[PDB]
């Protein structure tokens, strides 16, 4: 009989800077054992300071893309401003809530800057549950991301190191090894890595290649 | 699970109940009231449900109540205890069903008290005494050997005594302590609590 | 089943000029008993009873539906009820519910208002009327009921040999029955007067 | 997920983990636990992420409006039942929620506790999540009406710390609120790593 | 003018609809009930008594209408027929849900509540239907209740209609009882009263009814009596008018 | 006069009245003056203050990013028919991922204000817009009218005592198709000073100026970025 | 001119169909209602019984709920919808929010209920004001008043009904700044306050007080004629 | 033609909202001002009565704990338009994690005035002053039975308004302080009421950015009344 949901794959990655916020993605939108095509990236910029990244069903991530682009101009026309990060990841809960007994299979991860200039990372769940984090790595090959950015971002397990905050150059070597060494053991993820880089200046773009297997 | 009594006399009806509140394992109040203030002269016991209990019987708490405050004077038990069965009726077969067992405790100036017997299928009974829980079983064949429908409400508190020991005796769940009213033509008077020192 | 959540036993015979009516009166779930005053036949109009066995919330939830009906229509129209009138009264209740229906099964009893004559039907749980002319049976221990009825029967009964017939064919077949039993009563009607009696039953 | 709630002389405590994991897979170890609805209510989070976050936001949009039209705070009793009701209309629908409700009222000291299935009674004593029987008998042991104030804080820390010991879906860090009769106030937020130095030394 | 809808006020508080109603009752029949201790007892006048008709029913302005109750009717026909249909239904449906009978107050304000929802709602019309309640309880016994188009109340001890029949509230003061109130006191000032206000002379059987209602080994039985013994009870009044003259 | 009540009544001259007495409210409203090139649309409208410190009233209002709107008449009608303007442009973006064409989304306001102009219980709309947009075929200046007529044009002025700023436009419209924008603008507010008394002078707190272009967004200035438009102007001949 | 509507306004900006509304307040009898130190009280006039009738089914007084007291002016069929209506919220709110229900609330229940009645067309409004006395809300005693407009509103000291213009006047003179304690005098303020009744008979009076924690006391008709023989013993010193 | 929201004029505009306009003439003064420091409040009360409680009178409600509030007219049409403005302030709340802008609080609350007739009732007959300190600074706003909504520097409605404007723009500039514009305002108090201004006849309301509390002032009135 006939099933609503099926599982495609992808891999988001996010760091909340000093001033700055990194948003990642892989290209390769998959199903089953069969590759659909090597060029989507999962990043969408929908304002000059917020990135969001949508994986899992990925019918439902055309859909939910599409309704928070409208409710963006229904804000602005009816505040006069544009909405802020925070405002974006409190409008959101309420719509994934909304389906609550029907829910889009969506993992959801917001990056950007605040009010004050510095990084903010919101994940999400698929009903709609969220907190404001440092880095999260949400998708696929979620389980393989986690514990090595513990080591070197927020230092954990290791004895006389000093915390120094992340630069931006560090930051941008960090997230091109640990695509590489995701791509090898994961089979939802290569062909690409689309980065996106969200500053006081603006948005940056920058595509890295990776394994074609 | 949790147990009730509905010892009836010739002018007074004796009933008591438990104060456990467990959780599946825990037990996480040992306090706990299901006694209902209907009237001045009828009280409610509630066995249910985690949230039908509560809903329900507040439900015609605050339905009774009414009839007080519209017309004057009160309902009879026999009038207030032939409502609650509509409602369960009218609402069994329907999306949201009450999973709740009652008994009724009231006293009437012209037809003396009265003890009413309700099932969660809404059944109606007139019963000289009655119980519900797992407990009901070993406690009322000890109800039924000594009971007289002419005793002294001396003899009832002692008789409820002894229905309350062979549940501390052959029972696997603890239930240590246990409120009790009375009912006369006065009212509703408090008797005193009942506590079990076990060896 | 459903039908045997609490049991339940009413029988109804036709005699000469009269009609007798029997119930038991346990009340209980499943194998617990609770009373022995469960009342399971009503007066619906003088010479003109009806007797309810099945589930015990539908027995107390038609009685009360059916007044509701019967009131209204002795208002109406000065004129009492026929017992034909309310075997067609009981069916439309019954059949309002097709599929979500009450599980009882109706046994009227009764003599015409004008004439002498009996009446006895019974119905299903969804509302075919039946009328006979020796007897209708209606609850849990039916089989045993049909033994009784088809050997003792006669056809002309005064209302001495009518009560003693109907006496010796629910105690030999409720006492048969497990979940039915605790007490039968009987009631005994005809033009002049009403007659109810209590037996001697086995308290088991 | 280990919370713990408990009323003494002088107010109430409140203390929580940090844990929520997904499966075997711990999702993260900075969750804050006990939802600050009011600057005179708290509420705690146990079963159900987005389930205890939403309605209790909903409460809060409702305490406010509450307190608007009467010129009065809202009572502690009062929060508790609309709490009740509002989960009571999606009964079977299968939400999880098992939450507790705090703060000072009128009254004095108020503790209610709700859950999914429509149980809401009062008390003095509470503890829910998945480890909270392991925080039952810890707690009992040393419980008192009559504790000081630097007494109940160093309780409900050990608590808290033999919960997520033997419990596996239990960690992360000690969060720990103090209801006061004006207000409550974040007393402190210990790691478990820190308090295995200090009590096992 | 403010001869409009019933839904607007007069310049100051004089809702002329609901005054035109009330003013209509008196060109229509006569009702009336009076004290008794151990009964209570209603009277009507046959209007329209022609010798082509039947009369069926042989019950007109009386309807028994629960068990232990029943009422007069006083006003527009088409209004009457809804309201007693209404009526009887109300307390049936009392006793559907308590399985006790209704306690001849809130019966009375259940209709009150009806009639007078007609006078704030619509363009429509108040019902021109004022009636009388005779009834028993368990609470206070027998009553006597009087309706209004307003939807106004009030008991009584004895009652009767306007511009028809004005007079005889006089006649009922002037001629009161109390405590000596049996039904055979009664039913003497009853055939009395409607000597005077019913204008046709020496009261023949066929333009009146009377209706009582008795207490007996707890039934309450209500009799709507028989031609018969009108007659014998006019006659008796007809014997009294040539005794009470030898004063003169 | 008794045929002067309702939309339903027609007269023994055949025209109903209370049409024509809505065209009557757009007479009450400011002037405002829109204009198109080949490739550039400019509508300029005219401030009005309601005290001597309060705000003025705004007039230019975004509709979507390439689509703005003036307005003439009533302000109750004004908002009611701008959510539904913004709610039909987004649908097209939800559905079509398009931007809607600029000559049949004023055909939906056409059969908008139709209804009102026949059914009994609702009064037609006072208002007087002014549309300019592109679609994929260039510029376009529309406007609307209370009877739900709409009509394309080149330039066209509305509001009170607008008559003086067409006369101006219709001597100058064989030279609006070339010039650009640093004179197409300011072709466009000498006409707007015409409709005022010959005392006072169009000054920089009264007035709004927006723009969409073929590279161009949509976009209101006002009061801060109108001194760039007003310079280099002349007087006038007093 | 044009009124005969209550949606359309006057040129002057009135709406004359909700002011008739109070000229039909006018018509009933009076009621006058106080405030104290713990014991409120409040009294009507003008029973006027006509002899044949019983008098327990023309009661003007009634209670919402178990604190809270109720006393109006206006005509009878209106008082009923809106006092049997106001039972069910004041027994709602109960079941909605376990609290009892304070005396604030359910006199904004009243006015905003005589509120939207008062909208839409085709709706004849209430042509009755009331009165809300109780001091139900955590031992303190208060007391509002209604309005057809739909206006609830606070006083100390209140009189309505026809003649409520001398009486109002009255108590100005008479509601010191020194607290009626000893609450027999608070009573014996409002006897003398009703003295000034359409005819003063004496026994035409039904004074119910309210003492903060019983129920409601309805006073005797020997009570309250020792109350009106101690105003006559403080009169004997103008000579 | 002048007893209908659905019919127009010869001229123009309707009377009926004209009507409604005349409702305000009728009620009590009331005056806000705008200043870089903050925005303060002034009203008049006219109590009738000494028996008659003088808090149960209200002309300054809280809106939000940022947002005053002033009214004038009718008042049973008043209390309908304060319950859905403290609630749509609430419901952004909820679904934003911020305060609403206090021009954005009107847009909700004229979307509803201008709903007399366009439905598939008579409109109201109440104008309302808005004071608040947002993200923009300290703002002051006006609306009107006809929906028609601006900003004001400092505006003056109710009975005595044309009377109170003349002498308001004479003493506004732009570089005022709080405490200059309290005591300037209530010296056109006592110029325009009739009663001799003391503690009781008016009360005044007042806020600050860092000070977003004290919506009113208690007794400290008192302070200001005896400097004049």
């Amino acid at each position: 009989r006939f099933s609503p949901y099926v599982f495609n794959g992808g891999t988001i990655l996010a760091i909340a800077g000093e001033d700055f916020a990194i948003v990642a993605s892989d290209t390769r939108l998959s199903e089953g054992f069969s590759i659909h095509t090597r060029d989507s990236p999962k990043c969408y910029k929908l304002t000059d300071k917020t990135v969001i990244g949508c994986s899992g069903f990925h019918g439902d991530c055309l859909t939910l893309t599409k309704i928070i682009e409208a409710r963006l101009k229904m804000y602005k026309h009816s505040n006069n401003k544009a909405m802020t990060t925070g405002a974006i990841a409190a409008m959101l809960s309420t719509i994934l809530y909304s389906r609550r007994f029907f829910p889009y299979y969506v993992y959801n991860i917001i990056g950007g800057l605040d009010e004050e200039g510095k990084g903010a990372v919101y994940s999400f769940d698929p009903v709609g549950s969220y907190q404001r984090d440092s880095f999260k790595a949400g998708g696929s090959a979620s389980a393989m991301l986690q514990p090595l950015l513990d080591n070197q971002v927020g230092f954990k397990n290791m004895q006389n190191v000093e915390h120094v905050p992340l630069s931006l150059d560090r930051a941008m070597r960090l997230v091109k090894d640990v695509f590489i060494s995701a791509a090898e053991r994961d089979v939802y993820t290569g062909d690409a890595l689309r980065i996106c880089i969200v500053t006081k200046e603006g948005i940056r773009e920058e595509t890295v290649s990776l394994r074609k297997d | 699970m949790e147990y009730l009594i509905g010892i009836q006399g010739p002018d007074y009806v004796l009933v008591a109940s438990d104060r456990v509140a467990a959780s599946n394992i825990v037990q996480m109040k040992d306090d706990h009231d299901k006694m209902f203030k209907m009237s001045e002269k009828i009280l409610l016991l509630c066995v249910g449900e985690a949230g039908d209990t509560v809903q329900f019987a507040e439900y015609i708490q605050k339905n009774v109540q009414l009839y007080k405050m519209r017309n004057g004077y009160e309902l009879s038990p026999t009038a207030a205890a032939n409502f609650t069965r509509r409602n369960l009726a009218d609402c069994l077969r329907s999306r949201t069903p009450y999973h709740v067992n009652l008994l009724l405790a009231g006293y009437d100036e012209h037809e003396g008290p009265a003890l009413y017997y309700m099932d969660y299928l809404a059944a109606l009974a007139k019963a000289p005494f009655a119980a519900h829980g797992y407990g009901a079983f070993l406690t009322l064949s000890i109800l039924d050997r000594y009971y007289t429908p002419t005793i002294s409400r001396e003899r009832a508190v002692e008789l409820l005594r002894k229905c309350l020991e062979e549940l501390q005796k052959r029972f696997i769940l603890n239930l240590p302590t246990f409120s009790v009213r009375i009912i006369d033509k006065n009212g509703i008077h408090d008797l005193d609590n009942i506590s079990f020192p076990k060896q | 089943s459903i039908m045997s959540y609490n049991g339940g036993a009413v029988m109804a015979m036709k005699g000469k000029n009269c009609v007798a009516i029997a119930a038991d009166r346990r009340f209980g779930i499943q194998a617990q008993m609770v009373t022995t005053d469960f009342q399971k036949i009503f007066p619906m109009g003088d010479r003109l009873y009806i007797g309810l066995a099945g589930l015990a919330t539908d027995v107390q939830t038609v009685a009360q539906r059916l007044k509701f009906r019967l009131n209204l229509y002795e208002l109406k129209e000065g004129r009492q009820i026929k017992p034909y009138t309310l075997m067609s009264m009981v069916a439309n209740l019954l059949y309002e519910k097709r599929f979500g229906p009450y599980y009882t099964e109706p046994v009227i009893a009764g003599l015409d208002p004008k004439t002498f004559k009996p009446f006895i039907c019974s119905l299903d749980l969804i509302g075919c009327p039946m009328v006979t002319d020796d007897f209708v049976v209606s609850g849990t221990c039916a089989e045993q009921m049909y033994g009784m009825c088809e050997s003792l029967w006669e056809p002309n009964m005064d209302p001495d040999h009518l009560f003693e017939t109907i006496s010796q064919a629910m105690l030999n077949a409720v006492d048969r029955d497990a979940v039915s039993g605790m007490g039968v009563i009987v009631h005994i009607i005809e033009k002049d007067k009403i007659t109810t009696r209590t037996l001697k039953a086995r308290m088991d | 997920t280990t919370t713990l709630a408990f009323k003494f002389r002088h107010g109430v405590i409140v203390a929580a983990d940090s844990r929520a994991t997904a499966g075997a897979y711990i999702a993260s170890q900075t969750v804050k636990k006990v939802i600050e609805i009011n600057p005179y209510l708290l509420g705690t989070m146990a079963g159900g992420a987005a389930d205890c976050s939403f309605w209790e936001r909903l409460l809060a949009r409702q305490c406010r409006i509450y307190e608007l039209r009467n010129k009065e705070r809202i009572s502690v009793a009062a929060a508790s039942k609309l709490l009740a009701n509002m989960v009571y209309q999606y009964k079977g629908m299968g939400l999880s929620m098992g939450t507790m409700i705090c703060g000072w009222d009128k009254r004095g000291p108020g503790l209610y506790y709700v859950d999914s299935e429509g149980n809401r009674i009062s008390g003095a004593t509470f503890s829910v999540g998945s480890g909270s029987v392991y925080a039952y008998g810890v707690m009992d042991r040393g419980y008192s009406y009559d504790l000081e104030v630097e007494q109940a804080y160093d309780l409900a820390r050990r608590a808290i710390y033999q919960a997520t010991y033997r419990d596996a879906y239990s960690g992360g860090a000690v969060n720990l609120y103090h209801v006061r009769e004006d207000g409550w106030i974040r007393v402190s937020s210990d790691n478990v790593a820190d308090l295995h130095e200090k009590y096992s030394g | 003018r403010y001869d409009s809808r019933t839904t607007i006020f007069s310049p100051e508080g004089r809702l002329y609809q609901v005054e035109y109603a009330m003013e209509a009752i008196g060109h229509a029949g006569t009702c009336l009930g009076i004290l008794a201790n151990d009964g209570v007892l209603l009277a009507a006048e046959r209007r329209n008594i022609h010798k082509l008709l039947d009369e069926v029913f042989f019950s007109e302005k009386i309807y028994k209408l629960n068990e232990d109750m029943a009422c007069s009717v006083a006003g527009i026909t088409s209004d009457a027929n809804v309201l007693t249909n209404e009526l009887r239904l109300i307390a049936q449906r009392y006793l559907l849900q308590y399985q006790e009978p209704i306690p001849c107050e809130q019966l009375v304000t259940a209709l009150c509540d009806i009639k007078q929802a007609y006078t704030q709602f619509g363009g429509k019309r108040p019902f021109g239907v004022s009636l009388l309640y005779i009834g028993w309880d368990k609470h206070y016994g027998f009553q006597l209740y009087q309706s209004d188009p307003s939807g106004n109340y009030g008991g009584w001890k004895a009652t009767c209609i306007g511009n028809n029949s004005a007079a005889a509230v006089s006649m009922l003061k002037q001629d009161y009882k109390e405590g000596e109130m049996t039904l055979k006191s009664a039913l003497a000032l009853a055939i009395k009263v409607l000597n005077k206000t019913m204008d046709v002379s020496k009261l023949s059987a066929e333009k009146v009814e009377i209706a009582t209602l008795t207490r007996e080994n707890g039934k309450t039985v209500i009799r709507v009596l028989k031609q018969k013994e009108v007659e014998q009870l006019i006659k008796k009044h007809e014997e009294e008018e040539a005794k009470a003259e030898r004063e003169k | 006069n008794q045929y002067d009540n309702d939309v339903t009544v027609w007269s023994p001259q055949g025209r109903i009245h209370q049409i024509e007495y809505a065209m009557e409210a757009v007479k009450q409203g400011s002037a405002t003056v829109g204009l198109k090139s080949k490739t550039h649309a400019v509508l300029v409208a005219l401030k009005r203050a309601q005290s001597e410190l309060a705000a003025h009233q705004k007039k230019i209002l975004h509709v979507d990013n390439h689509i703005g709107i003036s307005i003439a008449g009533l302000t109750a009608d004004a908002r009611l028919l701008c959510n539904f303007m913004r709610q039909e442009c987004l649908d097209s973006r939800f559905v079509f991922d398009r931007p809607l064409p600029v000559s049949r989304l004023v055909s939906l306001i056409g059969s908008k204000t139709q209804i009102p102009t026949q059914r009994y219980g609702r009064r037609p709309y006072g208002v007087g817009l002014l549309i300019a947009g592109y679609d994929d075929m260039g510029p376009h200046i529309f406007q609307t009218c209370p009877s739900a007529n709409y009509f394309d044009c080149r330039a066209m002025s509305i509001g009170a005592r607008s008559q003086s700023a067409r006369t101006y436009l219709e001597r100058h419209m064989s030279e609006f198709m070339e010039c650009n924008l640093n004179e197409l603008v300011k072709h466009g507010l000498r006409a707007l000073r015409e409709t005022l008394p010959a005392e006072q002078d169009l000054t920089t707190k009264n007035v709004s100026i927006g723009i969409v272009g073929k590279d161009l967004e949509f976009t209101i200035y006002d009061d801060d970025d109108v001194s760039p438009f007003l310079e280099g102007l002349e007087e006038r001949p007093q | 001119s044009y009124d005969r509507a209550i949606t359309v306004f006057s040129p002057d900006g009135h709406l004359f169909q909700v002011e008739y509304a109070q000229e039909a307040v006018k018509k009933g009898s009076t009621a006058v209602g106080v405030r104290g130190r713990d014991i409120v009280v409040l009294g009507v006039e003008k029973k006027s019984v006509a002899k044949l009738q019983d008098e327990r089914t023309v009661r003007k007084i009634c209670a919402l709920d178990d604190n809270v007291c109720m006393a109006f002016a206006g005509l009878t069929a209106d008082a009923r919808i809106v006092i049997n209506r106001a039972r069910v919220e004041c027994q709602s709110h109960r079941l909605t929010v376990e609290d009892p229900v304070t005396v604030e609330y359910i006199t904004r229940y009243i006015a905003s209920l005589k509120q939207r009645y008062t909208q839409s067309n085709g709706r004849r409004p209430f042509g009755i004001s009331a009165l809300i006395v109780g001091f139900d809300f955590d031992g303190t005693p208060r007391l509002y008043q209604t309005d057809p407009s739909g206006t609830y509103h606070a006083w100390k000291a209140n009189a309505i009904g026809r003649g409520a213009k001398s009486v109002r006047e009255f108590l100005e003179k008479n509601y010191t700044d020194e607290a009626i304690e000893t609450d027999d005098l608070t009573i014996k303020l409002v006897i003398k306050a009703l003295l000034e009744v359409v005819q003063s008979g004496g026994k035409n009076i039904e004074l119910a007080v309210m003492r903060r924690d019983q129920s409601l006391k309805i006073l005797n008709p020997e009570e309250i004629e020792k109350y009106v023989a101690e105003i006559e013993k403080e009169k004997e010193e103008n000579e | 033609y002048d007893r209908g929201v659905n019919t127009f004029s010869p001229e123009g505009r309707l009377f009926q909202v004209e009507y409604a306009i005349e409702a305000i003439k009728l009620g009590s003064t009331a005056i806000g001002i705008q200043t870089s420091e903050g925005v303060c409040l002034a009203v008049e009360k006219r109590i009738t009565s000494p028996l008659m409680e003088p808090s149960s009178i209200e002309k300054i409600v809280e809106i939000d704990a940022h947002i005053g509030c002033a009214m004038s007219g009718l008042i049973a049409d008043a209390k309908t338009l304060i319950d859905k403005a403290r609630v749509e302030t609430q419901n952004h709340w909820f679904t934003y994690n911020e305060t609403m802008t206090v021009e954005s609080v009107t847009q909700a609350v004229s979307n509803l005035a201008l709903q007399f007739g366009e439905e598939d009732s008579r409109p109201f007959g109440v104008a309302l002053l808005f004071g608040g300190v947002d993200e923009k600074g300290p703002q002051l706003f006006h609306m009107d039975p006809s929906g028609t909504f601006v900003q004001c520097d400092a505006r003056a409605i109710g009975s005595a308004s044309e009377g109170a404007q003349s002498s308001l723009q004479e003493v506004y500039h732009k570089s005022m302080t709080l405490k200059e514009a309290i005591k300037s305002s209530l010296i056109i108090l006592k110029q325009v009421m009739e009663e001799k201004l003391n503690a009781t006849n008016i009360e005044l309301a007042t806020v600050q950015p860092g000070q977003n509390f004290h919506m009113f002032t208690k007794e400290e009135l008192e302070e200001v009344i005896k400097d004049i």
